């Protein structure tokens, strides 16, 4: 393939993978204030109990927003 | 908890000042009228003085219930 790509489609996701982390970080804090099984996180899977906001408006608004 | 507290409220128990002179007995075996010797003060009733608690509980209660309601 060459070009940016000479490597593969596997190593640079990998290396990409690292400057997506920040996102993946504040996506997770936003998601856990707001409703938090919107965004989990790749370790979290079934058997998880998502433990709802105690302020219960950043869901309401997110619905809101997206509506 | 509000619920455990209304039952709570609903015994009723007549606490008597032993230090006084009213004796149980004979307001007990007295029909209406009936003049009793006896002070009032010596004959009263237990409350549940949990007020302030009852409304902050109210409070939150009903914050939750709207949000929930909306929701």
């Amino acid at each position: 393939r060459t070009g940016l790509a000479e490597d593969g489609a596997k190593s640079v996701y990998e290396r990409l993978k690292n400057d997506r982390a920040p996102y993946e970080t504040r996506a997770q804090n936003c998601a856990q204030y707001t409703i938090p099984s919107l965004f989990p996180k790749d370790s979290d899977n079934a058997s998880t109990d998502y433990q709802t906001p105690w302020q219960a408006v950043g869901a309401r608004g997110l619905n809101n927003l997206a509506s | 908890a509000i619920v455990k507290m209304s039952m709570i409220s609903s015994k009723v128990i007549g606490l008597v000042n032993p230090a006084g002179i009213t004796q149980p007995r004979r307001l007990t075996k007295a029909q209406t009228g009936d003049f009793v010797t006896g002070r009032p003060e010596d004959i009263s009733f237990l409350q549940l003085e949990k007020q302030a608690d009852f409304t902050v509980a109210k409070a939150v209660s009903d914050a939750i219930e709207a949000r929930l309601s909306f929701a």
